């Protein structure tokens, strides 16, 4: 089932937040970073992945 | 009154479209840079309303697309396109598709913009793992996925007002290993992230322009499916 | 002239962004994170420091 | 209709205020948690209008302060209160200033909230470098600057609406060494940052609540000028 | 001619022993700091030869244990000792087991050392996840698992030769969330790691002493099996 | 079967290096760091965990 | 005086350890990583730079 | 009885030589892979004893160089060398200098080795900063400084016994910005570091071989001086 379907299933089952990640989720963060509201942020790698990046070991 | 150039849209299923949507919510004009291999097809779909119900926005809003231009991040300037791709079935009818040309075309037609979005990547050997990736393929992943960002900045920085912002997309595989994300794409993402800092220093100090990157979760888009694993 | 004045002088000199950092610069970022616009972000340390954090050694 | 509790304030020169001003743009109601020792004097300035200029919202609006309440992040519940403070001239006239008490207090006067801000830090020996910091000073720093966050979350989650958000303030000194920032504050900021992840996992899976921290640059407030190196 | 003090031992199934065995290959003399509660029983096994097989050095040599001493990383000096323990059946017959006391004790019996090992961790509420950990449990974890390191350095630097080295043990849980590792241990490991940098700066510039930490993988000892999740 | 047994089972399955981690594996590394051979190293967190720490999500 | 002489001077003046960094310093760490003594270390970026990498802000 | 191939030596002033020295202290045979542009000159110097007093080792020891071979990490296989460099003044007299060829030559002459050292980098535009680096130069820095490592591994992994180790050198500029380290070298270092993890997974699981990288401080070597700033 290709690498990507595996990645979606695993994320939705092990990420801190359970909701399905939508393009608009990355879209609204991108909108923010592009607006003056983030005038003080730069050179950063900002994660928008329901927190999966913070985990080390799963559970089940 | 903000204008944003989005590079990396070839259908409404990737992150670009989602970004263009959210940008429209805040009423920013959008220019789509579209890759030639799927340019006409995209135009046709758009024209026949095949994207119509995808430009919808909760607040009744309907995406506002300022322009849709052919664009290939493989070429910095016109003197860069090889004769073959130059006479190729998809590129013949087209013109002004290099980074320099589109940058110029945009400025010439709408003036200075203030938002730049890099939403693309590519690698011929993504299916192969690092160890088995060839120099050719590896350098291809970095040329298309990482260098394009720098070239994109170099040319657009000049048609951008002060305080404008730039963003690109990345994936955590750059920092931790994910088997299956091959072809050197994890390597390209690692370079993009490091370059995002180096560029922030320079663009910051000299133009007062910001640049950040977004490490996204999984999305079933055309590109992603290309992995096949 | 207090530890704090030195830090601000250093930041306004070597930081990627030259403008003065405002309490509202952090506020706007805070606003965004407390809203649904950032529903896909969690467990992150987000830098709002005019990018100073990306620097290794000053070019002076 | 969104309420935000800002824990950690004393004046309008800190980050708490800057956060409060920006949230007002989105019309969120603000409740301030003030450290008892300065609660009265703070109410004084306010009553005497010393903050009127600092309350004007960009949007030509007045910052909507729902309430100011005495709050001490060193006490989890009323039974944690010790004799010395129970006699402390500044705590006498006050009551319900422990984390659980103000959580219940807010919940009884205004119902549930959806936004929580941890904006307080304290280290008795901040002027000393790590190696010259006593066990008491070190732990006082972690209790006041770190554990307080975990505690706020434990007691406030009960009075929060679903999908509510939480944030705290930290400093890069937790990752890279900045001499002068002592008393175990660097230590505290390192734990606050690690705890933010672990709390995000639990609060995310169990309540669907998000938690994040902002590593800020220098701001000349008052708690920052007290570091003096 | 090199002496190493290993603080944090109870049996031969921990890391302290593994470190002790390897150092013996370089013929360094080892001094063990044992938590009072198990000091006697530990001396028992030893006297009765329960560790003879565990002492054979690869090199077909016998591990050279210079001395075993009662050591409690929760007490900086004799005046920090409280009544309850001063009556604790297991501390009565013992003496000079506080950080400063054993530092002086070693220095008086064997002179200066050039190697220090911090290999101890403790959290009363390790079985609970962060959100259900009391202020007492959290701080007990930081005092025993973190501040102890800073304290060891403060008192032992006096009895160390120039260019001496120092190390401690940590766990990746401080950077990434591993559910189950609770009681604020993750918090403690995050501060221990940040403190290692700050201590390296000070100890490096001032004494030319180095300090580093080893983030280890799983080992089935005893303090690790007590986590039980 | 205790938190610790799960961790070791997981490590011996998904870690880059398949061998069993020994207390002496950490010991040898400790030896080196306590010696002059590593006179240019300081303030570092060195991983001796068969590389598990470099992994994001298990390939299973 | 070229980028490198600047880097050496700054390192020797601001690094935790003051000694001049020698090729043999990186040499002995490399020798270690190559030997069985580090059989449990892999995929790591090990710093051997007298600790300069740990600093954020200088002093003088 | 260990054999180590070092790639990246063109004089006794770089890190390679220092590595070869320390390896000799532990009595490991050393094979030097030398770049053609400076191959003969190196041979001549070595032959006339111009390195004699540099092969000295505290313990009276004198480096033990097993072999010195011409080697260019730009070429994976013989079918990779372009006709020009093939007929070039320096490469004509030489043969078996591609990664595949030297790997084969080594195995054919000494059997399987168990140590591999990548001590090289290069970038045509190192003097220019990122923004002003051309695609050509950028791809060159990555091809020579990063891909060579992967190709090096792919071919040598087969002439290496189990439990063998690999190492390369990197610089902190990959993680934090250092103006002046241009040409895309900071980008190449970032890729090398990310690739060091991906490779460790694969080489680990399939061959039980380790690979790590060393982030070194400043050294006044030929390469370093090339920066000129
Ligand atoms: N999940 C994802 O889809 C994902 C996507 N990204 C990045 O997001 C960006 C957008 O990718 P996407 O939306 O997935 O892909 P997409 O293919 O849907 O859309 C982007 C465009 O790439 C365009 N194309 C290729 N080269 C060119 C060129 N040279 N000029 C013009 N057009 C070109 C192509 O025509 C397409 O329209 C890229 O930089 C990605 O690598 C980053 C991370 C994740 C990811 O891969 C992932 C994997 C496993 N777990 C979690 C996340
Ligand atoms: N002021 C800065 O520049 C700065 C501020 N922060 C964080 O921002 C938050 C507050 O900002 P200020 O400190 O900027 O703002 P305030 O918002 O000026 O100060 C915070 C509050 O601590 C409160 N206090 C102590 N104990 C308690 C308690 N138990 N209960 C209730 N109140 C208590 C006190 O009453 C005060 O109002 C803290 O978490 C800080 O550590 C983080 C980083 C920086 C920083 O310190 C820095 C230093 C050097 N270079 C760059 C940046
Ligand atoms: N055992 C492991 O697997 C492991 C061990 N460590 C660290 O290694 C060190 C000790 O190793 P063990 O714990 O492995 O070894 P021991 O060396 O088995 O235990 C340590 C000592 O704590 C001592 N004790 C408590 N308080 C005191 C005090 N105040 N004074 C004197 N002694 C006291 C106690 O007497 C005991 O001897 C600690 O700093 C650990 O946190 C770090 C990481 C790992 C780990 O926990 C882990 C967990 C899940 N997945 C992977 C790895
Ligand atoms: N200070 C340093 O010299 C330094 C060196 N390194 C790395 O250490 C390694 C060795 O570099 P070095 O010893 O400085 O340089 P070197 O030039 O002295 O020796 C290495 C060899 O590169 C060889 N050459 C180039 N391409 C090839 C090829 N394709 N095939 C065969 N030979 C080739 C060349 O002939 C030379 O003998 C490289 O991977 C470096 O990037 C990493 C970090 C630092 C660094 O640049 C730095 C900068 C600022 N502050 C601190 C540190």
């Amino acid at each position: 089932y290709t690498f990507i379907d595996y990645a979606i299933e695993y994320s939705e089952k092990y990420a801190p937040l359970r909701q399905k990640l939508l393009s608009t989720d990355i879209g609204s963060v991108a909108s923010f970073l592009l607006s003056r509201e983030s005038r003080a942020i730069t050179g950063q790698t900002i994660y928008v992945d329901n927190g999966l990046n913070i985990m080390f070991l799963p559970d089940d | 009154e903000d204008i944003c150039f989005i590079a990396g849209i070839g259908d409404t299923n990737g992150y670009g479209w989602g970004i263009a949507k959210e940008l429209s919510k805040r009423n920013v004009k959008i220019i789509f840079g579209i890759w030639p291999p799927v340019y006409n097809i995209f135009m046709k779909n758009y024209k026949n309303g095949k994207f119509d119900n995808d430009m919808i926005i909760d607040k009744d809003k309907k995406m506002n697309i300022l322009d849709m231009l052919p664009f290939d991040a493989s070429f910095d300037t016109a003197n860069d396109i090889d004769e073959e791709t130059k006479n190729n079935k998809r590129y013949n009818m087209l013109q002004n598709y290099t980074i320099e040309d589109v940058a110029n075309l945009i400025h010439q037609k709408y003036g200075k913009i203030n938002m730049l979005v890099h939403s693309l990547a590519n690698a011929k050997e993504v299916q192969k793992d690092l160890l088995n990736t060839s120099r050719k393929g590896y350098l291809d992943a970095l040329s298309k996925s990482s260098y394009s960002l720098i070239s994109l900045c170099k040319y657009f920085v000049n048609i951008m007002k002060p305080q404008s912002s730039i963003i690109s997309l990345t994936y955590h595989a750059s920092q931790k290993v994910v088997p299956g994300y091959g072809g050197g794409m994890s390597s390209a993402k690692a370079a993009l992230e490091s370059d995002t800092r180096v560029l922030a220093y320079h663009l910051g100090r000299n133009y007062n322009i910001r640049i950040n990157t977004i490490s996204a979760g999984p999305l079933k888009s055309r590109a992603a499916t290309a992995i096949n694993k």
